């Protein structure tokens, strides 16, 4: 529902005027399938999908990773229906 | 992403180039192929004959994995007091199974530039990918797979990723040797990461006879010595103490100048290699 | 530990890890020895030594004249105990003039050890006992550790390095069921005998004997007691 | 800071817990107590989380004395226990000296059990102010007592929610020679401007200490009071 | 935020008792409701009985207790901490009925509990108990009353405001019923009662479901509705 | 206004438990009737990987025995042995945001 | 310039530490040429004597 | 006015009604109104969405302890 | 670990988190059944014994409470004796002060109110152990009550503690536990315990039986298995 | 209730830049989003439930 | 959780005897019986047999009070299970469909539009029932009120509807809103309508009838411009392009209303799509 039906099914979300939701975030026990549910969502939906490893874009050069997420967001803007998936965000999501 | 040679003014791609992964990389396969058999190792059959179930099995048939339906084990982490057989059998298994064989310790993840860490665990899980039939061995978990600085936090997570998650396997199989499970706990000891836990136990009796006698192979050593004895004297040691208590038979044997090492010897080296029982202590009486 | 500092406070894994500790502080005592058969009951302890020229310690203690304990564990809980085991010995005896039947003194014994180790601010008595009696209803031989459970066993061990004596006890258990007093003693001698290191073999230094029978009351042998009793055993060949 | 225990000093002498009990006072009910030229009014207000509070079943103004009445600042269950200990206490005084207690004298014993209630380790003081009313020798007293076990004496005051407000109502509105009517009535004014929302008999108890004797408003004189006047 | 809460005898800056504050929330305890009505000549008082397993004897699992022929009570919290104040109830009562030579009223009952409650609040000796508590008593001519004393050490008993998992939805209904003019008879005091928990329920209702206890000015005797008077009561409100 | 929705995958249950273990053990061969429920029973604090591990070790004493198919026998010794796994699995508590 | 920790679940000896640090910067007459120091405390009562 | 909604939708029900809501709270109800409405797949917002999203949501907040 | 530090403050959450420490306490021992047959109460406790350096029936589970109660334990085992020592003090009170015998259901809710006071001083800890009680008064019936370290007593018609109370559950509830006398009840019961891991990762263990019942004259004993040892013989028939 | 709708409306109405640190986030941190807010002249910066971090003076022990 | 079905199984077979014979009092009596002593048990296998057994016999009982009461009375019970009512519907259904006689069928259709408000697992069927209520007012020139009728049929909550049928209700509704000539609702309704079914291979009938209904529509309203779009879309349907007299008159209504459209952008690309089209050989002097 939240990034299948705005996916596929727009229309009822601009005539309805509901902001679809930006993104959902998956937490649990190890093992529990968050990744595999992912990976079912990406097989099953033809569309466009992304997932790196978070960190895997960490990169040792100077300001190397904010242009790196920045490219990845210009691709998946211009390569519409995009899906960008992140495993393990709590590498860079972590608290300050 | 593809490595090619251009021209050097102009820029013009004239060679495609193989896919370079770093020379630390390619340093961490085994090429030497060390020789120690599986007889070598002493007691540890059980855990010898699950090593070989989880990762030579696959290796050599992959028939009667399918023909079941199985899904073949791909992470087995191997564990007990240090001591034990765990490094040893890890060697065995790289000299027999004839693989092309990563070994490696987990402080060589660790790195000082950020995002190196995570750098050397892809290319190492795709050096093991084009190598297809490779064995992929990690010795010390503990330096990098602690519980939750942030860099070996970053390389644990690689290695997690790199291993269990969005279309792994294929035919890399990967060992896992630590003395401090307690340590590692929620990451990595998934059982879809590391499907297999072998516990490394403390050495048994006849299990301790057998590695004196293994070790005191090469010893000539008297006719008649009592490893019976030796084993029962030789409580709480571990595989490795064993050894070192050969081996010091082996030195108070030059010592005295025999050409061949006895039993009292081998009560003179277990003195040695014993602990200092530390004190009487007033306490308890 | 946040949850390992008294007795009153429960860990997550359903434990009481204090209660754990002390009996990490009674295997940090020297190993002893409890075995009986349908004639005697006997028990011995390693004395351990403190100097080549100072008495070493006493490990069986005796209040009855058909019971006796071998302690080990902090000698202050052990010699509390053992004044207790005075007090209701003597008051039983005043009251109807009966030898304390020595299963109800261990099971007094395991509940009043209990309190400490429910209440906070109070120390559980550190100290494992070895119970040797005669009664009216037969031989026994019980143990008591401070998490307060009693145990009655045929075979017994306690203290440190006392899993090679368990092993010996376990093999002879066959045996001790219609051994007289003579093999149950040397058997038990050589169950001591099982726990020391090679270099250290049974001697009257180290070696006390206790002993209760139907037919003899239950006493102590020491020095001049205990060389009787080890010259004649088998030696400890290598 | 210095208040997860109750008996030690912070550096600069404070013992913080007292204040977070008046703290927790001036939270509670707001209630006004004034001093008449006859007699002396304290007024509280009646105002539960829902309408199935049957309100008239707690009165909160409680009579330690026929000559004494007693308003607290709004720890119920605290006030309960100490208008307990308050009335045995009168009580006792009263066989004792074979006369009633004086209001003062009153108050003295019930801050000096707040004071025995300030000490130790284990225990903690009731977070009550405490308004009495009482009438001794053809004088008519009001008195205000607080968990530190200080008493004072006031023509007027307000303790509760928004009690500052009180303040300068009972500033501005006040003046010693009032009658005990035009009592009520700044009484119940100063009540309308601390509380929040409209009162009838249900939302309003007040009471009166005359010389004759003390007495607890019903809830129709409440309204009498609060409703068709002001 | 933390440390005025590791003690109970700790105010917080705000003055707020973190404690009391705590035990309020196994008051929850998912299963009981406790809606307490009173009519023009009756108290009900019904709580759900939710039992998790068939092999226990439902009369044990009962949760609603007397001590006085003409009192009747009903509690919601844990289990072990309700029977320990339904006794504290009856000590209490048989003290009074044992000095004073007639029994407890209602009221006065409901007050030591609540006083009960508060010396253990203003005392680190003891955990307060953590339980809810309603009775249903009948004072003389005067008519039936329904009381309810917490863990805060404080009584308000008033009309109703059952302390069960459904609190809001339950007293916004019971609100709205008296909010609205009827008469009231034992009947439709029970109907009533029913219909909440049924609402904010919103089960079947089965009737070894629910366990009801009542007084009525006709018969002062507290009883417990039998499982027969419990469904003819539920097939009365169905239809 | 940027992680709106959160979704939390708890340990899977009972019923969740059956699903999971009958998915991973659908393509095995195996012979006679498999009771899941009292696999299900055992498997208290099980994750799906603990699932396919339970199913994967019931292959291995199959492949062990040199059994061509898998009994329910197999699958008990792998529910033992990967509950003996959990063991080491000393999982701290996990809270959520 | 104030109390420190004087045992329990924890410690600075972080203040202190800077504390004597500038002690021995002021002690030691650094190079006091045409250099002074100027240091303002509230309610001088908290502040200690060190100085 | 962002909304679609039907014409059956009665505001006044929700602004008359005794829940103490808030600016974030009525965001979520719309919010959460659209949702049920797409759902069900209906091209439009209903009433009975808007009385499902507002009990669905305002969770309620507290006690004599204090008074 | 937030305030889950002593039973007396109340932990974020009403669950206190220090008592469902003392239930994973009882979780660790090992399985303990009991069922209400028709004239009697029928106690089925398995002890694992290590052979070795044991005494056949040492340190047995079952005690006798009173001459007509009798129990069961799981949990601690110095708790539980300490514990059937105050429940024999209660029983000997009643029976002193009101010269006759106390009832079931008094002596249950009285122990567990100690079992509750435990719980509650800062002082003291909860009991590491759960038990249930049974007896038969042949005036009006038998009675049977199953206490919980929380002191929440509940009847059953028929219980089970210890390390499978769910599985010992599901076994006894398919039991035509209705009707029948207690004498087939005895092998029902060891053939129970015996089919819930009788010996399959631990290496032995013993099985002592508790009954009290109107054909036992309703005082309180340990069935002497020793005849024909009929229910050891279906308990290990039990073996497929 | 609309805090953060009508600062950032403010802000966008206006040439403000609007930057937000929220209480529960030492003094190095302040002085920093201070500095950060002088770099910008027109800029507002904007605190979220600073009580946290603003509750009364006492005599502080830890 | 018990299912009684040796206690009905048999029994039914009993009750079938005196049920044809014509006396069938012991049948209901019986099955009133039955109803309580197995619903408890959750039994829904008897609870979908017993409810039609009951009901199907007081259909051909020629008795009405048997019809409504043994339906609306045992509709109330607690614990009931939805697919027991389901069931006992989806055969009420039928035995409204077989009664022609308009007040016999009249007290059926008000009782089933009675017990299935607001059940989910009814609402087709009450759907089912609310149209065949509509079509009597229809046949007894009540337009007014089946047109209220069909404003409560509100297609689309119903989830359990199938694809097709959810359209072929719509309709039947801009029909009769069409008919009493209410505008707005009708161009509400015809709002929901996704044009997406009409790619559907089987879907020409429906779309001739929406796209006959929209036209009255819009050329009440005057839309000329959509009105050349709706003909296009008539025309270019392969049940029309091979009938020529009908795609003669579809290509003459396309030009009529395009030339009736006012002038603008989207006017213009219109004629210049229509004027290329060859078939307008076949009406010359339109395309003149
Ligand atoms: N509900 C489930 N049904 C089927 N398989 C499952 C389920 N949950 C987990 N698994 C299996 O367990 C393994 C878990 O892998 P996965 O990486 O998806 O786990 P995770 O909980 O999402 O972990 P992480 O967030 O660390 O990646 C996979 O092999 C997956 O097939
Ligand atoms: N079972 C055994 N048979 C033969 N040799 C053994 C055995 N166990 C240990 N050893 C000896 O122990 C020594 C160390 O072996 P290994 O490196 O595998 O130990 P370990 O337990 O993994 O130690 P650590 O964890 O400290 O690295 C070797 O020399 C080996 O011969
Ligand atoms: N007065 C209001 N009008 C419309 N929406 C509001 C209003 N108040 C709050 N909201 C909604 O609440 C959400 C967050 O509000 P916010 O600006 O954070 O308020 P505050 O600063 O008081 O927390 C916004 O996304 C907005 O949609
Ligand atoms: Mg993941
Ligand atoms: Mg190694």
């Amino acid at each position: 529902e939240v990034i299948e039906l705005p996916l596929t099914n727009p229309e009822l979300f601009q005539r309805v005027g509901i902001i679809p939701p930006k993104g959902c975030l998956l937490y649990g026990p190890p093992g529990t399938g968050k990744t595999l549910l992912a990976r079912a969502v990406a097989s099953q939906l033809d569309c466009n999908f992304l997932k790196v490893v978070s960190s895997s874009i960490v990169d040792k050069y100077i300001g190397e990773s904010a242009r790196l997420i920045r490219e990845m967001f210009n691709y998946a803007r211009d390569h519409q229906p995009c899906i960008i998936f992140m495993d393990e965000i709590d590498a860079i999501g972590g608290r300050r | 992403g593809d490595l090619v040679g251009v021209n050097k003014d102009s820029y013009l791609i004239l060679e495609t180039l193989p896919t370079e992964y770093d020379s630390r990389v390619k340093a961490m396969e085994v090429d030497e192929r060390p020789t120690e058999q599986y007889s070598d190792i002493g007691g540890l059959d059980k855990q010898i004959q699950e090593l070989v179930e989880a990762i030579v099995l696959p290796m050599n048939h992959k028939e009667k994995f399918e023909n079941l339906g199985i899904q073949p084990p791909k992470g087995v982490l191997m564990y007990g007091p240090p001591g034990t057989g765990k490094t040893l059998l890890a060697r065995a298994c790289a000299a027999q199974t004839k693989a092309t064989f990563l070994k490696l310790a987990g402080p060589q993840l660790v790195q000082m530039f950020i995002g190196d860490g995570a750098k050397l665990v892809r290319d190492a899980f795709a050096l093991a990918k084009e190598k297809a039939p490779s064995i992929i061995f990690i010795d010390e978990l503990d330096a990098i797979g602690t519980k939750r600085d942030r860099e070996v936090q970053r390389t644990m997570l690689e290695l997690l990723n790199q291993l269990d998650g969005f279309q792994p396997n294929t035919q890399v199989k990967v060992i896992a040797a630590t003395n401090r499970v307690d340590i590692l706990d929620p990451a990595l000891l998934r059982s879809g990461r590391l499907d297999r836990k072998i516990e490394f136990p403390m050495p048994n009796e006849e299990a301790r006879a057998r590695i004196m006698q293994i070790h005191s192979r090469k010893m000539n050593v008297s006719p008649d010595v009592n490893y019976e004895e030796l084993a029962r004297c030789t409580d709480d040691f571990n595989g490795a103490q064993c050894k070192a208590v050969c081996v010091e038979a082996g030195m108070i044997a030059l010592r005295r100048g025999a050409t061949e090492l006895t039993h009292e010897d081998y009560m003179e080296g277990i003195l040695e290699v014993q602990a200092k029982k530390k004190a009487n202590l007033q306490y308890y009486a | 530990n946040q949850y390992d500092n008294d007795v009153t406070v429960w860990s997550p894994q359903g434990r009481i890890h204090q209660i754990e500790y002390a009996m990490e502080a009674v295997k940090q005592g020297s190993a002893t020895v409890g075995l009986k058969s349908k004639t005697h009951a006997v028990l011995v302890a390693l004395k351990r030594a403190q100097s080549e020229l100072a008495a070493h310690q006493k490990k069986i203690l005796h209040v009855d004249n058909h019971i006796g304990i071998s302690i080990a564990g902090l000698t202050a809980d052990a010699r509390l105990l053992c004044n207790f085991m005075r007090q209701e010995c003597l008051d039983s005896r005043f009251v109807f003039d009966r030898p304390l039947p020595v299963s109800r003194l261990v099971s007094l014994i395991g509940s009043k050890t209990q309190i400490p180790t429910q209440r906070y601010g109070r120390r559980p008595y550190g100290v494992g006992l070895l119970i040797a009696g005669y009664d009216d209803m037969g031989p026994h031989i019980f143990q008591t550790c401070p998490s307060a459970n009693y145990f009655d066993c045929r075979a017994m061990s306690i203290g440190a390095r006392s899993q090679s004596a368990r092993t010996y006890l376990e093999r002879h258990m066959s045996e001790f069921m219609e051994c007289n007093l003579n093999e149950l003693v040397k058997h038990g001698l050589r169950a001591l005998r099982e726990t020391l290191p090679a270099e250290q073999d049974l001697t009257t230094k180290n070696v006390s004997i206790g002993i209760v029978g139907k037919d003899l009351e239950f006493t102590i042998y020491d020095d001049d007691d205990v060389s009787p009793f080890l010259e004649g055993l088998e030696e400890r060949p290598q | 800071g210095y208040s997860f225990s109750l008996t030690t000093f912070s550096p600069s002498g404070k013992l913080v817990q007292i204040e977070y009990a008046l703290a927790a006072v001036a939270g509670g009910a707001p209630s006004v107590g004034i001093k008449a030229a006859n007699g002396v009014v304290l007024a509280t207000e009646k105002k539960q989380k829902s309408i199935l509070y049957d309100e008239r079943s707690v009165h909160k103004v409680e009579p330690i004395t026929k000559h004494i009445g007693l308003v607290y600042s709004g720890m119920g269950p605290d006030y309960r226990v100490l208008v307990h200990r308050a009335r045995k206490l009168a009580q006792q005084y009263y066989l004792v000296y074979q006369e009633p207690i004086p209001t003062a004298q009153l108050v003295q014993r019930v801050a000096s059990v707040m004071q025995e209630y300030t000490q130790s380790g284990g225990v903690r003081p009731f977070g009550v102010s405490l308004l009495i009313c009482g009438w001794n020798e053809g004088r008519p007293y009001l008195f205000q007592s607080d968990p530190s076990g200080a008493y004072f004496a006031w023509k007027a005051t307000a303790h509760g929610k928004n009690y500052v407000n009180g303040k300068t109502f009972l500033e501005k509105r006040y003046n010693e020679d009032l009658e005990l009517e035009d009592a009520i009535h700044t009484a119940i004014l100063t009540l309308k401007e601390s509380f929040e929302g409209q009162m009838t008999e249900d939302n309003i108890e007040v009471g009166i200490c005359n010389e004759a004797g003390f007495r607890r408003l019903t809830p129709t004189e409440v309204k009498d009071y609060l409703a068709a006047i002001a | 935020s933390a440390g005025f809460d590791r003690h109970i005898t700790i105010f917080s800056p705000e003055g707020r008792l973190y404690q009391v504050e705590y035990a309020f929330k196994a008051i929850n305890q998912g299963g009981l409701t406790s809606v307490a009505v009173r009519g023009k000549d009756c108290a009900v008082i019904v709580t759900q009985k939710k039992v998790p397993d068939k092999l226990l004897d439902s009369s044990t699992v009962t949760h609603l207790f007397k001590i006085t022929e003409n009192i009747g009570c009903v509690m919601t919290g844990m289990t072990a901490d309700s029977r320990s104040q339904v006794q504290r109830a009856r000590y209490e009562a048989a003290n009074w009925k044992y000095k004073y030579g007639y029994e407890i009223p209602v009221d006065m009952l409901c007050k030591r509990i609540a006083d009960i409650s508060q010396v253990y609040t203003q005392n680190a000796e003891m955990r307060p108990l953590g339980c809810c508590m309603i009775l249903i008593g009948i004072d003389e001519e005067q008519g039936p009353q329904v009381y309810k004393c917490d863990p805060a050490g404080y009584y308000c008993g008033f009309k109703a405001t059952a302390a069960g998992v459904k609190q809001t939805e339950s007293t916004s209904f019971l609100e709205k019923k008296v909010k609205k003019k009827f008469d009231w008879t034992f009947e439709q005091t029970v109907e009533t009662a029913i219909t909440c928990l049924s609402t904010v329920l919103s089960i079947d209702f089965k009737p070894s479901e629910i366990e009801v206890g009542v007084v009525t000015v006709e018969n002062p005797k507290f009883r417990i509705l039998t499982e027969a008077e419990i469904d003819a009561h539920l097939v009365a409100l169905a239809e | 206004g940027r992680l709106d929705r959160k979704i939390h995958i708890d340990l899977p249950n009972e019923q969740a438990r059956l699903d999971i273990l009958k998915i991973h053990a659908g393509p095995i061969t195996k012979h006679g009737e498999i009771d899941y429920e009292a696999i299900v029973k055992l498997s208290d604090g099980f994750n799906g990987a603990d699932l396919r591990n339970v199913c994967t070790e019931a292959g291995m004493f199959a492949i062990r025995a040199d059994h061509d198919f898998v009994v329910q026998e197999d699958f008990m010794k792998a529910v033992r042995k990967v509950a003996d796994s959990k063991k080491l699995e000393s999982k701290l508590d996990y809270k959520p945001v | 310039g104030s109390s420190r920790l004087e045992g329990g679940s924890g410690g600075d000896s972080e203040v202190q530490r800077t504390m004597l640090e500038l002690l021995n910067q002021l002690d030691g007459f650094e190079a006091t040429k045409n250099i002074k120091v100027i240091m303002a405390t509230n309610r001088i009562d908290i502040l200690d004597s060190a100085l | 006015s962002k909304m679609n909604l039907s014409e059956e939708v009665d505001l006044e029900d929700y602004v008359a009604r005794p829940d103490k809501i808030s600016g974030a709270d009525i965001n979520s109800i719309c919010q959460e109104s659209g949702m049920l409405a797409v759902r069900e797949n209906r091209y439009i917002v209903l009433a009975k969405d808007f009385e499902k999203a507002y009990k669905t949501v305002i969770k309620k907040d507290e006690h004599e302890f204090y008074k | 670990t937030g305030y889950d530090l002593s039973a007396s403050t109340f932990s974020p959450d009403g669950r206190v988190f220090q008592v469902e420490y003392a239930m994973k306490a009882v979780e660790n021992s090992s399985t303990a059944i009991g069922i209400r047959c028709k004239d009697g109460v029928v106690f089925g406790v398995e002890k694992l014994v290590l052979s070795k350096l044991y005494e056949e029936g040492s340190n047995k589970r079952l005690f006798n409470v009173d001459r007509h109660v009798g129990m069961a334990v799981a949990g601690l085992l110095a708790d539980a004796r300490s514990l059937a020592d105050i429940a024999r003090e209660e029983a000997s009170n009643f029976r002193s002060n009101f010269g006759y015998n106390i009832p079931l259901k008094h002596l249950a809710d009285r122990v567990a109110m100690y079992v509750h006071a435990y719980t509650l001083y800062s002082a003291v800890r909860p009991f590491g152990c759960s038990f249930m009680l049974g007896s038969y008064s042949v005036n009006d019936g038998a009675q049977l009550y199953m206490i919980d370290p929380s002191g929440v007593s509940y009847g059953y018609w028929g219980c089970a503690i210890g390390k499978a109370r769910q599985a010992a559950k599901t076994e006894i509830e398919k039991l035509q536990m209705k009707e029948m006398t207690c004498r087939d009840i005895v092998k029902e019961v060891a053939k129970i315990i015996y089919i819930v891991h009788d010996e399959v990762k631990d290496k032995a263990f013993e099985l002592e039986l508790s009954w009290v019942g109107e054909l036992t004259n309703g005082r309180h004993e340990i069935v002497p298995k020793d005849i024909r040892e009929e229910a050891e013989k279906y308990a290990k028939e039990s073996l497929k | 209730c609309g805090k953060t709708m009508l600062a950032k409306a403010v802000a966008h109405h206006t040439t403000a830049a609007f930057i937000r640190v929220v209480g529960s986030e030492g003094p190095r941190m302040v002085r920093d989003v201070f500095r950060l807010a002088k770099e910008n002249a027109p800029a507002i910066i904007f605190i979220d439930e600073i009580d946290a971090i603003a509750t009364k003076r006492f005599d502080a022990q830890t | 959780e018990v299912d009684y079905s040796a206690t009905v199984d048999q029994r039914l077979p009993e009750c079938a005897k005196l049920a044809k014979e014509g006396r069938l009092q012991e049948v209901i009596e019986t099955l009133l019986s039955l109803e309580k002593q197995t619903r408890t048990a959750s039994d829904m296998v008897s609870t979908s047999r017993i409810l039609v057994a009951v009901v199907k016999m007081c259909y051909e009982a020629k008795e009405w009070d048997l019809l409504n009461e043994n339906i609306m009375l045992l509709s109330k019970r607690r614990s009931q299970l939805k697919q027991a009512v389901a069931k006992m519907v989806q055969q009420c259904c039928t035995y409204v469909e077989e009664i022609t006689d308009l007040p016999i069928k009249l007290r059926l259709i008000d009782t089933l539009r009675m017990v299935t408000e607001g059940k989910i697992y009814v609402e087709i069927e009450r759907a089912r029932l609310t149209k065949t209520l509509a079509t009597i007012k229809e046949q007894n020139g009540d337009v007014k009120e089946a047109a209220s009728i069909l404003q409560e049929l509100q297609v689309e909550t119903y989830g359990s509807m199938e694809k097709k049928e959810r359209v072929e209700f719509i309709l039947e509704q801009m029909r009769l809103c069409l008919a009493v000539k209410d505008y707005i609702r009708t161009q509400i309704i015809s709002k929901k309508i996704n044009t997406k079914f009409f790619q559907e291979e089987n879907t020409e009938k429906l779309k001739l009838k929406y796209y006959n209904l929209m036209i009255q529509l819009d050329q009440h309203e005057g839309s000329y411009l959509s009105i050349c779009k709706h003909y296009r879309a008539i025309y270019d349907t392969p049940c029309i392009q091979a009938e020529s007299e009908k795609w003669q008159q579809a290509l003459k209504s396309v030009v009529l209303y395009v030339i009736l459209a006012p002038f603008d952008n989207e006017q213009s690309d219109l004629v210049h799509r229509i004027s290329g089209d060859k078939k307008l050989e076949e009406i010359p002097k339109y395309k003149d």
